[PDB]
Parts: C-alpha cells; sequence; structure tokens
C-alpha cells in the first residue's frame, strides 16, 4: 500500500 | 530454497522493507534494504523470504502483522528467512 521502513 | 536464521542486535529500526502477506497474496518477502542497515548488515537480501518472526510461522501473516511484530519487537529480531 506504501512503503514503510522497519 | 535454502534456509538461515538471523537474530538482528536492536534497536531499531531494522533496515529493511517488506511486501507480501495473506492480504497481498504472496508470501512475506524482503523487498528493501537499508544500505549499511542492520539487516544488510546480516546478509538479508532482496527477495529472501520471510518463513518465521520471532518464532511464528509467518504464513498466516497480514502484512500489518509481520510489521507490527518487526517494529515492535523487544530485543533482537529473530527470523527464519529462505533464499531466494
Amino acid at each position: 500500500d506504501q512503503l514503510i521502513d522497519l | 530454497m535454502s534456509n538461515y536464521s538471523v537474530s538482528l542486535v536492536g534497536p531499531a529500526p531494522w533496515g529493511f522493507r517488506l511486501q507480501g502477506g495473506k492480504d497481498f497474496n504472496m508470501p512475506l518477502t524482503i523487498s528493501s534494504l537499508k544500505d549499511g542497515g542492520k539487516a544488510a548488515q546480516a546478509n538479508v537480501r532482496i527477495g529472501d523470504v520471510v518463513l518465521s518472526i520471532d518464532g511464528i510461522n509467518a504464513q498466516g501473516m497480514t502484512h500489518l502483522e509481520a510489521q507490527n511484530k518487526i517494529k515492535g519487537c523487544t530485543g533482537s529480531l529473530n527470523m527464519t528467512l529462505q533464499r531466494a
């Protein structure tokens, strides 16, 4: 859905 | 398809992104690595499939469930993965 940095 | 384990030393950020999960109809997969981040330092590679997170099989997990297990991980991040 979106680019989420972990 | 050979498997390996990591135990990344905290704190997060862990230095990676995921794609997939049950709600995306694909296995959870390492999809980006931060240059020099902790996942890259453990030789995690883009395309590797996440088989378990903290001992919990990843197969049933949604994208958000995996993200939150990773994000909210206390101490080291233990995962097993399958090489692409």
